[PDB]
């Protein structure tokens, strides 16, 4: 568990030099962004739970074969862990994205999900899509001002498309 | 390492639940403190070379057996004031990582951890690098709430010495 | 377990007395007892005065507390998790838990599906409460007995895949478990829902190659081909560490051969040409 | 109960050390958090009767078999009428609680925990508060950074039933 | 956990017969030389703390990018590490002296040494030096005279000597 | 295996420290016992081919029926008192380890562990072995404190037979 | 305590058999090492008087800086020099406690267990008692094999202290 | 866990003073009288199981409701753990003859047996009984001479009458 800080440090301990002024410079700057961290960070946990059934369907619809019998999706049981699952790369994400690094969500929501669908079966293709299908809409409502203050986030909303991309291109 | 949005972060991982406004507010504690302790760390490394020196020769003044009693573990030697300013120049390293950091992380994961399990081996006295780190707490420098900041991580270092 | 005990290191394991926890209160017993927990828990890492937790303790000398409620509370406190917790992959965890709290191996993939649902509705916190508050845990350990490794003997309703999957967990009573060279990642996730076993490889200097992982597309264990070989007795060895001729000779190190019979004499002799070592021939 | 003081308090307790710079920074985020916090706490208040009342008439007009069908579960019934303020009327104590509290202890504690469980027991499904919760996000009236705070346990509530 | 006597037993045992004349003949040496066997083993506990910060000095120095930062052994935490494991060789040396015998020293102090060490990064070198740089200093404080009386055990000493290069060419 | 030397091993072990005196005074009671025990083996190892006759023998006019009831159990055949002195002259050979090694540890893991076991099933009943040590325990010849030595280890396997 | 009478005992116990003669063995290496060890303890028992003057002279030769100090972990005053001489006082008693008893368990019990623990809190540095044992060392007086084996009870209390 | 060793030791540990000459005169007594205590522990457990069954011939005799049904221990399994029982005594009785105190038989075999036996339902008087039946027998094995060398124990085989005498009353 890393942050943007820790980073700093961690690389400034393997030099054993001081912390330079620049890097203080930086770090000065992610103190001026933090508020708008805090903004983007509660806006998904909010619609956790409305962006996990709309990416649902248009997977399920899109992949009929899924639900249909035979499929990897088909009984309620492991529908319902499949469903329960897309929660986990969120709940992941999230933490990558208040942690502004992406170490937490490489040793655990990362570290192994390429590994463990070999023994499972299911395919490795259909969850990117379904990450994927987060993505756009993750990004889509932490995008649009409606009673706050409006700023300039595209170089932090960056962050989260690529903590995404980093989630999808790591399985499939 | 310790830090108070790592922290928010591991207890929301335990209950395996979202980040809440629990964990949230702890952000923006750690955000707002940065600014009061970013210059209470540029204070320390602009002043670098002055601490050294000054906290080593404070401890020779405090005990002045430790420059002639004849032992590897003193600085009788050339090479014991060469490992005199290596030492405490490795505390002040710390201290701006964990001014930096924000938490006590650092100082638990690099200084303190077996700290008081190497000094019964190698008979290095703590009450030495007591006086040394009570030099710097008076000779840093630093002024107003920046300080104070930089004074804490500085008597938590000593209440883990003794 | 005798001789091969002494190969694959559980001879300490083997005949190793249960450290109880009688009634009559003792500092000696009592520091005694610590140990025991805190080498099995933590899997022989050291823990030092800073990492004691002394506060944890006093309670124990006290009756009431229960070497089981000190189990809880040893795996519950944030010095664990900051070992085994964080650096690692959650069914990592699952299968770990079952090493330190239970002691022996997971046996199904189903035992773990079980803790997955529980995890997510109640928590890290509540499910080694499930570990603890357990038949199987209650029925060998006692209130005021320490958890013990059960990989070895019978604990009658085991299935032998699990006595295997114990051999992978620890390489030995010299190590850590954080320090395999797969430290993070689950080394029985994938064994666990191929529901295949392994092959127990000892460890270092008893067994002259301790360098042996299962691949990812490895050869299959019984096969149906006759291999040119003209009498059926198909045996399957694998080599573990090939330093032979470079770049384009050996491509991958550690590959599984399989050579029928007539020809299985040769064959040992070109394998330790290539200056690797053998960890298993098997017949199928 | 979870507060992000108690939360630097029982994470410091579990490693059996003191209260350094790590728990105490989580402390005065929950401060500071609380004047935007405690006048969005005195926007609910005050309007108390108006959303109970417009909560209650905008789940009958989503639904408008609620009214219609009869059974103990729907209010078909003045009994069931009156069960409908009692129910809205016990969340928006929770969300005034929770708010005032500054974290999401006083939602677990007495709202969310077997909140799931008791709804496939009584069949009160959980989208009539869905819709109940969602006037009042719109319509509570508060405005700024504070009415921000007030708006995530709506939220926090919705995803809970959900 | 084997003696000398056991390692008889052992051997007799394979072979199903009674334990020959000679071999009794030999374990009787052994309880003439048995007083010398704590002669030895009580003269390296008493200087058991001794000899591991002495022998720490004479790594550190001539390896000195260990306590250098970046180095294996650079923080107070890994240091302790490595100090309080070097007791941990001796204190498997001196079980396997007083048992006369090595598979003590084999299945707990060898067996995993040189492979725990990929996975964790300290290097080969650091530690045969290390338990080398015990063994000319356990030797060496068996060896002189002092306040004892005079006996020949240079056939005992070289069993020492045999045991920390058993430890050191296991690992390195 | 178990050796009052390697039990005073193992006991350091545990505790993870060196060999103490507590440890050490283990060893000499060890050493100084094996004088007396060592010809209490000398007189066993010499007299192998009168025992096993010897208690072979006194087996048969204790139990009259063993050599006449038909079973693969019995002795009836030429097998059976094959394997007679097959047994009794293996129970001769762990006396002599457990008298060597000075400890009980090759009575328990060669010849006790599991003995209760095996005879349930085979039903080979254990008063046969009772009578056959006990006239090893009349008959070995032995005489003084090395004698004592030799005696306890007899009793030993008799009380785990029983 | 440890003791290797009890080491047999408490050894047995968790196997849950009787004392074999692997536990028994362990008794007469402690009885015969009683007679070297109790006129061991005879040699400091009536050299009382001058041992804790000889070592507490020789701790104030050593380290001249202990007199002059002032503290009151130091011996600047008169009531540190009488708690100098009650703890080389209180040294005395238990090495004549372990060699009467055998074993290390009153120096494990009485002395060293958390004696590493307070030494980082009073700051007393160890080294002082080091010197002080040292001077035990030289100065008891004792001759033979008996004197020998006391001589390890004082250099199990120096590698506790390091 | 105590000796009649540590308790002169934590004896004079209260007091704070040094071990005064004639409990030094008084311990080399017993290093004297040393070997005559391995004497009697030795032949205790030789006839370990014999005299366990030949005490309980004894006392189901005398005590015919036992075995009989709607005794206590009428069924083979009580009667397994009766008979368990009986040799625990004995477990812990020649613990405190090798000890020679009787601390080991107080917080082990003594301090919960009076107490378990009112939930038990087992009968006091005639567990109480039993255990003298062994008293009488295992004196008796310890008295005669039979190819050892004579002595007198009769100070010493008093405190084994003793100590069943105190694990006799502290139940019954
Ligand atoms: C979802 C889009 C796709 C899918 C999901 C699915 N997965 C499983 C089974 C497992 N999933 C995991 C995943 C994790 N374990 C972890 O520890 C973490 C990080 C915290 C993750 C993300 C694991 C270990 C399993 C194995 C069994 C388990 O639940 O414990 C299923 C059930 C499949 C089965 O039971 O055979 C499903 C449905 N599969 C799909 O069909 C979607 C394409
Ligand atoms: C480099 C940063 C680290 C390192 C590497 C290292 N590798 C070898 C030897 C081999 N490396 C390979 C690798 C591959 N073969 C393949 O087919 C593929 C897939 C494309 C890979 C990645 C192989 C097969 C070998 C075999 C030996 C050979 O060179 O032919 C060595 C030499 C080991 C030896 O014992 O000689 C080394 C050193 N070592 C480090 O320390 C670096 C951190
Ligand atoms: C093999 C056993 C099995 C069953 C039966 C099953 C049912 C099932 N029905 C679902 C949805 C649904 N179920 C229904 C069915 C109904 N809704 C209505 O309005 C009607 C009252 C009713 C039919 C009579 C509909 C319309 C949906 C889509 C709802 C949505 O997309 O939100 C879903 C969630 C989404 C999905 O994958 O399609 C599951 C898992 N799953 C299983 O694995
Ligand atoms: C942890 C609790 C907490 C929260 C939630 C929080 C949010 C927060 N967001 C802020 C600002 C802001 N937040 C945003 C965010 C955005 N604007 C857009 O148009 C984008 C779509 C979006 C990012 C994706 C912007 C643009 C500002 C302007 C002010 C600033 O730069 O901080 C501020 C500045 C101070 C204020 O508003 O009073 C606050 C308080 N502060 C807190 O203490
Ligand atoms: C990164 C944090 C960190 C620190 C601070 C640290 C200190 C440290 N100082 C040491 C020795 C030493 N420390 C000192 C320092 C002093 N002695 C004196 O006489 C003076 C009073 C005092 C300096 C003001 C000296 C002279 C030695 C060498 C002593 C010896 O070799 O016995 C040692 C043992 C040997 C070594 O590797 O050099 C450690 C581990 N280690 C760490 O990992
Ligand atoms: C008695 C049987 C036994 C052995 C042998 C043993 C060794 C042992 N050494 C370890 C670590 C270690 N071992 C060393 C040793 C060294 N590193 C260097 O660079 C030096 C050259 C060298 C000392 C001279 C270090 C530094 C670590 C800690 C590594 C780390 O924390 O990353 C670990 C991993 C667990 C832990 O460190 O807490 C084990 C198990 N454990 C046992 O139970
Ligand atoms: C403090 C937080 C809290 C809440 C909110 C809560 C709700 C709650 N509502 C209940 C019943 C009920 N809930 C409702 C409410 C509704 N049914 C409808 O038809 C409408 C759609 C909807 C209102 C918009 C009704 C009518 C009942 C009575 C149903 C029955 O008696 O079967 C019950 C079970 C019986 C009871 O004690 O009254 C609980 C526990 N309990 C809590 O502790
Ligand atoms: C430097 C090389 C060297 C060694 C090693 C040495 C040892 C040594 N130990 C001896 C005696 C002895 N050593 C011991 C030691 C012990 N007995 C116990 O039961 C205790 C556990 C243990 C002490 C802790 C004893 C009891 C004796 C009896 C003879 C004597 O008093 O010297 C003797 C007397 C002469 C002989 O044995 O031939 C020798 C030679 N002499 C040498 O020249
Ligand atoms: C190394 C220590 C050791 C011993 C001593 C030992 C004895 C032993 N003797 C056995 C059978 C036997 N034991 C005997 C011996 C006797 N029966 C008689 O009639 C005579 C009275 C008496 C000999 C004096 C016989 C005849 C059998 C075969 C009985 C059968 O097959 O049912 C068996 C079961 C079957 C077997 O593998 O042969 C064991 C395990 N096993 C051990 O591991
Ligand atoms: C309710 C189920 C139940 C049964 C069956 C049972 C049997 C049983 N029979 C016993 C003894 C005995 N059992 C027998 C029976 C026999 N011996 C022979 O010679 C014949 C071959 C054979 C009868 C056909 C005899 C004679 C004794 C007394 C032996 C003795 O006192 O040593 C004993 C030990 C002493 C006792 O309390 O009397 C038990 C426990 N106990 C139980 O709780
Ligand atoms: C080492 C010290 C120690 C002792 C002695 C001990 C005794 C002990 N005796 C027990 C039961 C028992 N003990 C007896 C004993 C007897 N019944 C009679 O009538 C006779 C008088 C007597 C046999 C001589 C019986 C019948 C039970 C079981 C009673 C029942 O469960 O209903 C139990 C219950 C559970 C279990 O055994 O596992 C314990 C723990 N525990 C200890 O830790
Ligand atoms: C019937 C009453 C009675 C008893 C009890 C008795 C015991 C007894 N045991 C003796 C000796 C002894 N007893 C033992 C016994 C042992 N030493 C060990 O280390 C072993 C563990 C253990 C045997 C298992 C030894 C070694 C001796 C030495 C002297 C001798 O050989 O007799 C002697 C020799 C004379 C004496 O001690 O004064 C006596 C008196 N004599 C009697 O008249």
């Amino acid at each position: 568990t890393l942050d943007v800080f820790t980073k700093v440090v961690s690389q400034a301990d393997s030099r054993g030099e001081f912390l330079s002024n620049e890097q203080l410079d930086a770090l000065a700057n992610v103190v001026k962004e933090g508020n708008k961290r805090l903004d983007v960070v509660n806006r998904i946990t909010s619609n956790a739970s409305a962006i996990v059934t709309n990416a649902a369907r248009a997977l399920f619809e899109e992949q009929p074969q899924l639900i249909a019998p035979g499929g990897n999706a088909y009984t309620n049981r492991r529908m319902a862990a499949c469903l329960r699952d897309m929660e986990i790369i969120l709940r992941y994400v999230t933490y990558a994205i208040l942690a502004g690094d992406a170490s937490v969500l490489d040793d655990r929501c990362l570290n192994g999900l390429r590994e463990t669908y070999q023994a499972l079966g299911t395919p490795g293709s259909s969850v990117a899509v379904g990450v994927q299908k987060m993505k756009d809409a993750a990004v889509g409502i932490a995008n649009d001002p409606n009673g706050i203050t409006k700023g300039d986030c595209s170089q932090l909303i960056s962050e989260v498309a690529s903590y995404f991309d980093r989630a999808a291109a790591a399985v499939g | 390492v310790k830090t108070p949005i790592t922290e928010a972060i591991a207890a929301a991982d335990t209950q395996g639940r979202f980040l809440g406004n629990t964990e949230l507010q702890s952000a923006r504690g750690r955000y707002e403190r940065a600014a009061a302790s970013l210059e209470a760390a540029r204070g320390l490394t602009s002043n670098a070379q002055r601490l050294i020196d000054g906290a080593t020769q404070a401890v020779y003044q405090k005990f002045p057996y430790t420059t002639q009693t004849p032992g590897p573990q003193f600085a009788a030697d050339s090479r014991g004031k060469s490992k005199c300013a290596r030492d405490v120049g490795h505390y002040l390293r710390i201290i701006t990582y964990s001014l930096v950091a924000g938490g006590t992380g650092p100082l638990d994961e690099y200084l303190i951890a077996g700290l008081a399990e190497i000094n019964s081996t190698f008979d290095l006295s703590p009450s030495w690098y007591v006086e040394a780190l009570k030099h710097i707490k008076a000779n840093h420098g630093l002024s107003g709430q920046a300080a104070n900041e930089a004074n804490t991580y500085i008597d938590y270092a000593i209440n883990a010495l003794s | 377990i005798t001789t091969a005990a002494s190969r694959l290191g559980t001879e300490p394991f083997s005949d190793a007395p249960k450290v109880e926890l009688r009634p009559k209160a003792s500092r000696e017993e009592v520091e005694s007892v610590i140990r025991a927990v805190y080498r099995h828990v933590l899997g022989n890492d050291y823990i030092l005065a800073s990492e004691r937790l002394v506060s944890a303790e006093s309670l124990l000398r006290d009756g009431n507390l229960t070497v089981r409620e000190f189990v809880r509370s040893v795996a519950k406190s944030e010095l664990y998790k900051k070992k085994f917790f964080y650096n690692s992959f959650q069914t990592r965890l699952i299968e770990l838990n079952y090493k330190h709290l239970l002691g022996r191996a997971p046996y199904d993939e189903s035992e773990v599906v079980y803790h997955l649902d529980l995890y997510q509705n109640k928590g890290y916190d509540a499910e080694i409460d499930s570990y603890i508050d357990s038949w199987e845990y209650q029925s060998n350990f006692g209130d005021n007995v320490v958890p013990y490794y059960r990989g070895f003997e019978t604990q009658v309703g085991q299935k032998t895949a699990g006595f295997n999957r114990i051999f992978r967990l620890y390489r030995g009573y010299a190590n850590s478990d954080r320090a395999q060279v797969e430290g993070t990642k689950s080394r029985l996730a994938r064994e666990l829902a191929s529901n295949k076993a392994s092959t127990i490889v000892g460890p270092s200097g008893t067994n002259d190659s301790w360098g042996f992982r299962a691949s990812a597309d490895v050869a299959p264990k019984k096969n149906l081909g006759n291999a040119v070989g003209e009498g059926d007795r198909v045996y399957r060895l694998e080599v573990t560490g090939i330093r032979s001729p470079g770049y384009p000779s050996v491509r991958r190190s550690s590959t599984v051969f399989i050579v029928p019979y007539e020809r299985l004499s040769d064959k040992i002799q070109q394998v330790h040409k290539q200056g690797g070592k053998i960890v298993s021939v098997t017949s199928a």
